[PDB]
């Protein structure tokens, strides 16, 4: 059969991933421009939301050295690929878990609906890639919203998960943090309540 | 805004390291036990950030000068250079390449590294660059030293530099580690050996590149990166 | 006083490097053009200094501590250890082993070295030791970096440590250079290649020695040295 | 035939040999005890002599980075192998050429006569091994004395040199340096007046 | 009392059998699922009991006489002898070697063995010895027979003798099984095959040793044992 | 790299380990001297204690054919390697689980404090090696004591266990048994509450 | 290591090099445009000079079939690569030795100063490549000028020649020839006074 050049193989990002990709977290000075966890400036259109979460291993212990990358549509359901710290909104961001508490945060807007390749609307989602010590190739997941039940029920991606119980692992929980709209999205890498991870 | 106009060759997850590789002990509790769920590519997966207008500092790619505290860092001066292409052999221009590493003695500038080898006051350990219009990147740095770690009772990482590459979509994004030609620690490392296929391990070994060296100044290593092949859509929804 | 009681196996001067090895440019004018004159061994050649009562300082074999100016040197912490034997396999006890090297960046602490890589304020580059009663020695140091030099227009020494060994007589005294397992610079070096026989080159390559490492601390390399075989006189002047 | 373990092959001592073997010359601090160029303390028996010399390459230019080791009998023709800086005499010493002038010096006594293995007396001599950048394996020679003409003429080692002219290359020239007895012994590695080098 | 002045070469746990070897069915529930935690050697690990003054009975090493109930046991009379050394080749003198086995028919003298082959009234199946000053031990016994067991539906152990060896510390202590040269059951046994590397399996196969036999009396097998290499500490806490 | 002679590979001790190492348990006559579970005679200095425990497999069932070797310091924190049945105290002993109840016992004294190689004090502990049918290479663990909580908190070995919850698996529970101080130390080879096992 | 395509190996230009590169010298008709030994027309700015020289082999005999290519800056110290016979000055030229007298000549202007890559000024020089029968790969040298002694003393290229005596081999001697400034630059391929040849 036809064989292409093989892809460069993945390796773990390691425990010191912050040196390279989360400079403040390593305890190091930052450069003039850094790619970080504030996707939306205050005057970006859409519903402004705080996202937060913890990451658990198979023994139910916090993964305190997690590194996360996120990709989401703007409030109008459009992906903005021209990354610029001047923009009121960027579709891409990065975050990491605190070493003490194990919590990551993101400041963004709720993404609008995007259609799949067949033209079927997907429920509002944030694409997440998870990297860490002990993770040899990053894990892909999606964060959906518990206040989008009707859309979630119809999502052609959610519906590819064979067991209904597992779909629940991708639904973030709406709450309030200091009077502001928030969602919690915990990830369980392994075992009871294991988060669905995707291949594509 | 970005649009869905391409498809990316499916990953070979027997070429990449598997999730559960128990000799690398931390992988035991940090690997999923359920199968990954395969989904079709949509605009969510086939698009990604372009960093053309991220503002890079003058020395962002030069680790000999980007942590200057009154001198040059100690250790083997090297250029690390290469090309980013996809599996069809097409260059990947204007893509973000990030790298980080320990110093010459295997000590990382990170609050969590307590290895007894000293920090170097003029070494930070982080670089970034955008590939040029032909897919080439280059960094100047010092060769990192091996690093012991608490895996088995006498485990030592080979000299290595971490690389992160964005590529054209979140589907192509990759983090990997570069190793150095001939390092006798490579065959012994449980992180290297998370990769089952020895031919895949070879793909991570940077080759000494005398052709690219600066005489009386610095050596050079070459590390080419291959991201997932990108093709146009064809015969979809018909 | 010393006495003539032994004979030393004749050197193989096709195993050692020849004098004239023109790719190593300085050898051209510094090699004799007349043949060496062979002479029989006498007490002049078959005796030599014993250094049992030379007074060694506490850190003479420890380059991590013998140039202490307020910290540890930067670079790959290693033990260099091995055995000195003769060609009959007999150990050479209580013999003087001296070594010197550049720092982690290939810079020598010598007024004549102007290579632009910095000096390390806590690294000197010299050690000495006496082999023990079983012929073993050991040093602790940092792995030296490669060094460019004005031979050809882009010539670089592999990482190396100089060794001098006295042995039992002036006939056994040797200076050589240790190289490190896997170093891709070794096949390219005109000083290495002054040795014509590739099997002889292999004898100068120290092997990674995980068995002798200190976990979470330092790696180790093993370098065994073979001096000329020593035998008793037999059937002389009869 | 019988083949033993091969000897470790020689390599050049290199231009920075002084780092290891001539600490002051490199411009570095010395240790408590160093092996150097004073074989005899003032009260050693025998005729006290200064030795000095320059080393030339094949183009007649000074070899300014030469390193020399010497081995000689005491005034009574006995080799003293128990090296100790307390001793009034040591049979072994080391010297090196100055980088500016190219001259080495030794402070010693004139060695007494030593017999070869056949019982034949050799003329007074100092054994010398020469190391340097560009010298892949050290060169062995002997320094004999011009005021020992009768002994020199009868030396069984000198007489192994086939051409009389070449024997003259091993005879050092008596002079006076600040009213003290001295001998000059220049070495020519290559070409006109090339010094005899030995294999044994 | 005991002192911490030695270190032992780290075990290769891919040379040893892994814990989880599912074809050996009882290992499935009796293997840890979490990684072992590496700890540095301290005096707790690098010391162990010395049995120089344990009181041995006259027949402790002689299974032909140590269960005497009126006659000799039935079966193939053999000496089992060999040397205990460490990985550096150093003999391990005055060390405890214990062994036990089934009888000629594969029946064990243990209340839990209900195999239908009969017990032998003059065979018990246990020996012990201290190695001599040069590391050698010797037993006289009957060659054990193969033993069926409830693993797969038709599994049979090859003839085997269990060995336990103390060595110089609790870090060296080992239990293993000796197998016999040429036994066609060896490649089929899921306990043998718990060892992944076939070269490691070969290390457990005792060789027929005619040189050590007693003519007209008993054959002999040779089984040498290698314990972890022992070295002195070097460059610790400095 | 340097490759030494390979170590002889381990194999399971098998279900009849008792034949060789626990003679009584096998149902068999004992020899005049046996290595067994009484490390301390009444006259030994220190605090006399009973240790007991059960061993569980991954399904929570008793491992009724376990064989254990123990190694501990005397009450002064000194290891006594000169094994002799005449001694009031031996640092080494052996025990096995009953086939009926599955319980092992040991009679000993509480060990004193021992420093690690770096001079940092370790909390009082018993080193244990566990052998059985189904265990291909013996499992190493340590028994610490719950009446040493303050010392356990600072032990440099316990502190190498990354998760605090896992350290609890090594802490034996003090009780009284027929008026004598006892500690229970149960071992779980696999699954919920899995006992920490060491490599060194 | 990285291995590129190997360069095409050199071979001698042979004794009939003139057929291809010095047409007149061969005895043959010339084409309308030839690359030859007049780098400067009378109108070129700078100091007009004649260069001449002879080439000697290792036995001190003339090399009568030498072919030389030269490359030099204009009087401003700028290299002019746009070769054109219409130009008042060209940086490149060719010459050959007469078969009779063995002398080559060049008509040019004195080049201005050029900095090395490190910004340090090089003394005025002509780069020369020498080809002939018996020369397997051409020999590179530089012609410097004896009326530039102070500049020559500081040239970072001349100062890479370790021995001062060898630097003298590159210094052409100023004379007057038919009332015009001339310099003689003789080349000795081998032996006494051997001309320095470069690799780069
Ligand atoms: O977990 C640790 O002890 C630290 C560690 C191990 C391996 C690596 O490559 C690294 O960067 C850091
Ligand atoms: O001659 C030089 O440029 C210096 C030099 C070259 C090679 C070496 O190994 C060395 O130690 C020094
Ligand atoms: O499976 C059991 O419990 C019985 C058994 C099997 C294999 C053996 O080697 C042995 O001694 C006993
Ligand atoms: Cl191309
Ligand atoms: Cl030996
Ligand atoms: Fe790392
Ligand atoms: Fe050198
Ligand atoms: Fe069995
Ligand atoms: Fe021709």
């Amino acid at each position: 059969p036809i064989e292409l050049l093989p892809e460069t193989p993945s390796q773990t990002a390691g425990p010191y991933v912050h040196i390279g990709l989360a400079l403040e977290a390593a305890g190091n000075p930052t450069r003039d421009q850094e790619i970080w966890n504030r996707l939306a400036k205050p005057d970006a259109p859409g519903e402004h939301i705080l996202l937060l979460g913890q990451v658990y291993d198979g023994n139910g212990h916090l993964v305190r050295d997690s590194f996360l990358e996120v990709w989401q549509a703007d409030a109008n359901g459009e992906y903005q690929d021209a990354y610029n710290l001047e923009n009121a909104f960027n579709s891409f961001g990065r975050t990491a878990t605190t070493f003490d508490a194990g919590e990551w945060t993101l400041h963004t807007v709720k993404p609008g609906v995007v259609n799949n390749a067949a033209g079927v609307p997907m429920a509002p989602h944030i694409n997440i890639s998870l990297f860490a010590r002990g993770i040899n190739i990053h894990l892909h997941t999606r964060l959906y919203f518990d206040d989008e039940a009707q859309a979630n029920a119809k999502c052609p991606v959610l519906n590819l998960i064979e067991q209904p119980q597992r779909r629940e692992t991708l639904i973030a929980k709406r709450c309030e943090v200091d009077g502001k709209t928030a969602y919690r999205f915990d990830i369980r890498i392994q075992g009871e309540g294991e988060t669905v991870f995707f291949d594509f | 805004p970005a649009q869905d106009n391409s498809r990316f060759v499916i990953r070979d997850r027997n070429w990449h390291p598997k999730a559960l590789t128990p000799d690398y002990k931390t992988s035991i509790a940090r690997s999923p036990r359920q199968a990954l769920v395969s989904i079709p590519q949509s605009i969510s997966e086939t698009t990604g950030p372009n960093f053309s207008h991220l503002g890079f500092g003058a020395h962002d790619h030069d680790l000999l000068l980007n942590f200057n505290n009154g001198g040059l860092p100690i250790g083997e001066r090297i250029i690390v250079a290469g090309r980013v292409v996809d599996q069809y052999g097409k260059p990947v221009p204007n893509t973000l390449v990030e790298m980080w590493q320990a110093n010459a003695g295997g000590r990382y500038r990170h609050k969590n590294d307590r290895y007894l080898a000293p920090l170097d006051p003029n070494f930070g350990g982080v670089g970034r660059c955008l590939t040029d219009s032909d897919g080439y990147y280059s960094f100047r740095t010092i060769k990192p030293g091996p690093h012991p770690w608490r895996n088995g009772p006498n485990d030592w990482r080979p000299a290595h530099i971490y690389f992160g590459i964005s590529g054209p979509s979140i589907a192509t994004k990759l983090i990997t580690q570069l190793y150095f030609e001939g390092d006798p620690l490579i065959p012994m490392c449980p992180i290297v050996k998370s990769i089952a296929n020895p031919e895949a391990v070879q793909q991570l070994i940077a080759k000494l590149d005398m052709n690219n060296a600066n005489p009386m100044d610095c050596l050079a290593y070459r590390f080419d990166i291959v991201l997932r092949g990108q093709r146009k859509t064809h015969f979809e929804n018909c």
